[PDB]
RNA sequence: GGAGGUCAACAUCAAGAACUGUGGGCCUUUGCCUAUAGAACUUAUAACGAACAUGGUUCUUGCCUUUUACCAGAAC
């Protein structure tokens, strides 16, 4: 089998976080646990972010993110 | 037929109007994980619903029906379901037949598809107990009439009967003047549960009477499970019922059994 | 640093992201750095809270 | 400052227009070969 | 089924392709 | 290991009648609703296209001692609730056999382990005032009967059937253990 | 690459203006449907995304029909678009393949993601779902692919 | 068929200065002697990374009321 991943628009991501930003509902009590999980992996993210800083001569860099 | 089986069921509330989450001000700051308030303690939060279902008015046909669901939309049993005919979970009162379907599975779980626990709860709380059938509801804090005391305990009676009556088949209703409670009892476990989740936190009389405008600040009537009836009469009656029931089912056991010989 | 090597770990070969990006739950796209900086602030924050 | 919840990207920042980086003058004589690509984000994604 | 049957049949869906709702 | 090893214990009825089924395996799923310890949980939908997903609510240690289908929670052999089957089984013989089970918390947890099985397992308005009301008979049965030959308020304390109807057309059609009076003012 | 204008971004090709407004009308609406309009129900929030997915799909169908179908633009316009993230290279690469011609998305053909098997019911032709509706008689339970809101994505329906 | 991919999986990467296969002869399968073929990648101011972090245990010290947190050398 193995098709590769499917890249998707940036919006879908922005909408996602721009919703789960406000959490007070019940339907997030899974996501809530999810969050605690990623707390383990955060420092990784930091690294993989902060080694791509854009360098003085580039204005804006664009990257590839892999999101939950 | 012409009532429920005819016209597709309807929305009650627009998702806009849907009530505010984040319950409001029992204490200082708002905890995110649990949804509560933080420090201090005040007399418990509960209040009458702004809502109620309307047994024949809103009930109708929906998606789960055409697709064959079982469990009943509880946010319909509050007539609070904002999905209208879209909701999968069924909108309407239990007939006998639906219970005909569930009754395979009603050992473990309710008519709303949820898993009954075992030991009830300190107070006789919200979902039942698979160790036991209970068809019978305690009703307390009847002061969800507000405090206007109605000219006869038989006006209580007419009112309790008026309400719980609609929701299904019934055995009986005993109001008690001595102690404030109604005890009601039905046919089907199914009906029972359905009525329970429906009738929490309500107020009373006509589309308006007396203090009807302010009905909304009442506490609302507790509806909780009932224990035994410790009189001998009812009790003898019970052991009879079970007895004749065994008497039926033995027939089943000898049919499939005797076939297996 | 030169007097004391480390001499790495054949078999390290199973990275995090490879393992992660394989599941249902993760998805992939592109986006401006600064933005991803910010999303990481919201993230980090909501967690610690 | 701490009271000041950081402003989201889709609104404030995405419309602002970037305001030029370092680079450096270079030349059309000395640096002629490299003046094209020297400052690309990745200099040559393609030159086959 | 037949090609004519399909081609005629589809226009029935409310909104073109493919989000368009049959019924 | 062994957690897997006693396998699922499942009805062949409620399990649903399709030819082929798939069911998940989750090695530490829920705890029992009974003994309150973990086990392997098994989903599945009955049929493929269903909306509703069967889950398994209990151990296989706990569903053995009482001998029941982990989904159903009926008897394995007789498709019957415990509190029935061991009640019938109480009757013939004469008195015995009920299963006293587990209040507190680690009483039930503890009690799960020991292998003794359990008794069940061991083996396997116009006011109409109509009186004479019988003790054991419900309203459903009353207006049942009425709608069966063709709306009510009863008081079982006083054995006095109070009654009302929509139109006196149902007065004739009503008439056309019963004390009759057609009573209204 | 960058959707942002920036100095590196090679200035527009020519026919651009003729299409430019049609593009912008989609674009505003994305800014419209990312606006965080709250709802307590999961069913909704996923719907909300079903917009963004739909628009994105239409924009790409549009550029695609221009370039390949009617050939109303020039190869450098097109390739500049795709370089600027106006449309999915990939997705269009499916629409060129035989069957897929009307496809949703690229999750809806993923074999590996789905629990078992494959390919959201999203793909199957109505011409069959109707067959199980015949035999079983429950009509047909399907309406929206949880990922998109496809309904009969396959290129017959 | 060709080119490509910030795609995937499965192998292999530190040693007698060092790999593998095959033929013939001997002991009796390993192994020894001899003949023959092919040998990607990595190595001599020695090595997968003309780069450079952390942890554990065991010792020697330094801070020095004690434990985390530590000071700077070594071995595994
Ligand atoms: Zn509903
Ligand atoms: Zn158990
Ligand atoms: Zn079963
Ligand atoms: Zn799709
Ligand atoms: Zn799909
Ligand atoms: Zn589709």
């Amino acid at each position: 089998l193995y098709t590769p991943k499917a890249e998707m628009p940036p919006e879908h991501l922005r909408k996602i976080i721009n919703t789960h930003s406000d959490m007070a509902s019940k339907m997030y009590n899974t996501d809530k646990k999810a969050f605690l999980g990623a707390l383990k992996y955060l420092p990784h993210a930091i690294l993989k972010l902060l080694e791509n800083m854009p360098h003085p001569w580039e204005q804006a860099k664009e990257v590839k993110v892999l999101y939950h | 037929m012409t009532s429920w089986r005819d016209k597709s069921a309807k929305v009650q509330v627009k998702e806009s109007e849907l009530p505010s989450s984040i319950p409001a001000q029992t204490g200082l700051t708002f905890n995110i994980w649990y949804n509560k308030w933080s420090q201090g303690f005040a007399g418990n939060t509960r209040f009458v619903s702004p809502f109620a279902l309307q047994p024949q008015l809103h009930s109708g046909k929906t998606r789960g029906d055409n697709d064959g669901q079982l469990f009943f939309c509880l946010f319909f049993a509050k007539g609070m379901c904002c999905l209208g005919p879209k909701c999968e979970y069924l909108h309407h009162i239990p007939d006998e037949e639906d219970i005909g379907k569930l009754a395979l599975r009603t050992e473990v779980l309710d008519c709303f598809g949820r898993e009954k626990f075992a030991d009830y709860r300190e107070d006789m709380g919200g979902i039942g107990s698979f160790r036991k059938k209970n068809k019978t509801l305690y009703v307390g804090g009847i002061d969800g009439a507000l405090n206007s005391k109605h000219l006869k305990p038989a006006q209580i009676e007419s009112r309790i009967r008026f309400v719980f009556s609609r929701l299904g088949d019934i055995d009986r209703i005993r109001y008690v003047e001595s102690k404030n409670c109604g005890f009601v009892k039905f046919k089907y476990q199914a009906n029972a549960e359905f009525a329970k989740e429906a009738m929490s936190n309500q107020t009373l009389l006509l589309p308006s009477d007396k203090e009807w405008d302010d009905r909304r600040e009442g506490t609302g009537l507790l509806v909780k499970w009932a224990n035994e009836d410790p009189d001998p009469a009812a009790q003898k009656r019970l052991q009879e019922e079970l007895k004749l029931e065994s008497l039926n089912m033995m027939v089943h056991l000898i049919n499939n059994n005797t076939n297996s010989a | 640093n030169e007097l004391h090597p480390t001499l790495p770990t054949n078999h390290n070969k199973t990275k995090l992201l490879k393992s992660l990006k394989n599941t249902k739950y993760f998805q992939q796209t592109t986006i401006d750095w600064v933005e991803a900086g910010l999303q990481l602030c919201r993230q980090g924050h909501n967690m610690l809270n | 400052d701490d009271d000041e919840p950081p402003l989201s990207y889709e609104q404030h920042i995405e419309n602002i227009e970037p305001l030029d980086p370092i680079n450096l003058p270079l030349d059309s004589q000395d640096d002629e070969y490299v003046k094209d690509w020297l400052y690309d984000s990745r200099p040559l994604e393609e030159d086959s | 089924f037949t090609k004519s049957e399909l081609k005629r049949r589809r226009k029935t869906r409310k909104g073109d392709g493919p989000w368009g709702s049959w019924s | 290991d062994e957690i897997n090893e006693p396998p699922p214990n499942i009805c062949e009825q409620c399990l649903g009648d399709e030819a082929n089924i798939r069911m998940t395996k989750i090695p530490q799923g829920s705890e029992c609703k009974i003994c309150t310890l973990p086990f392997t949980l098994y989903h599945f939908k009955t049929s493929k296209r269903s909306n509703n997903i069967i889950k398994t609510l209990i151990c296989v240690r706990c569903a053995t001692q009482r001998n029941i289908c982990q989904c159903c929670m009926l008897d394995s052999r007789w498709h019957i609730p415990i509190q029935l089957r061991d009640h019938l089984i109480s009757l013939v013989n004469e008195e015995n056999v009920m299963t006293e089970e587990a209040k507190n918390d680690m009483m039930k947890r503890f009690l799960s382990l020991k292998n003794v099985k359990l008794g069940g397992a061991q083996i396997t308005t116009k006011s109409f005032f109509l009186y004479n009301i019988d003790a054991s008979i419900p309203e459903w049965k009353i207006t049942d009967t009425v709608s069966q030959l063709l709306s009510l308020i009863v008081n079982h304390k006083a054995k006095c059937g109070g009654l009302r109807f929509q139109s006196s057309e149902l007065g004739e059609r009503f008439v056309s253990i019963f004390i009759i009076p057609w009573s209204s003012g | 690459m960058p959707r942002i204008k920036t100095r590196r971004s090679k200035p527009a090709p020519d026919g651009f203006e003729k299409i430019k407004p049609t593009l912008t009308d989609f674009e505003i609406q994305l800014r419209d449907a990312q606006k965080d309009k709250s709802s307590k129900l999961a069913a909704k929030s996923n719907e909300q995304l079903w917009e963004i997915m739909q628009l994105h799909h239409q924009r790409s169908r549009y550029i695609y029909t221009l370039y390949y179908k009617r050939k109303a633009i020039s190869k450098d316009l097109y390739d500049w678009l795709i370089k600027e993230k106006y449309a999915d290279k990939l997705l269009i690469a499916k629409w060129r393949k035989t069957g897929y011609e009307k496809l949703c998305c690229l999750r809806c053909i993923q074999k590996n993601e789905t629990n078992n098997g494959s390919t959201c019911i999203c793909r199957v032709p109505r011409a069959q779902l109707e067959e199980e509706a015949r035999k079983k008689g429950t009509q047909v339970s399907f309406h929206q692919c949880v990922h998109c809101g496809c309904r009969g994505c396959a290129s017959t329906d």
